[PDB]
């Protein structure tokens, strides 16, 4: 998506390079592991 | 946040005149 392909994206590559950073990955984790059925605890309020 | 600027901005130009 910049070979000859349109604008943007470049942004996407930046996002994943920073993801490849771990420590931020550790803090990122501070939101998925006990989160995989806790996206379901969102709809609690969305129903409440 | 920085991407979802664009994700809006592509399908929706800001369409802003006054606050």
């Amino acid at each position: 998506m910049g070979l000859f392909v349109h604008e943007f994206f470049y942004s996407l590559l930046l996002f994943d390079l920073v993801y490849r950073e771990e420590t931020l990955l550790n803090v990122i984790k501070s939101v998925t592991r006990n989160g995989r059925p806790i996206i379901l605890t969102a709809a609690l309020a969305l129903i409440l | 946040v920085y991407l979802f600027s664009i994700v809006g901005y592509l399908f929706f130009k800001d369409d802003f005149i006054l606050e």
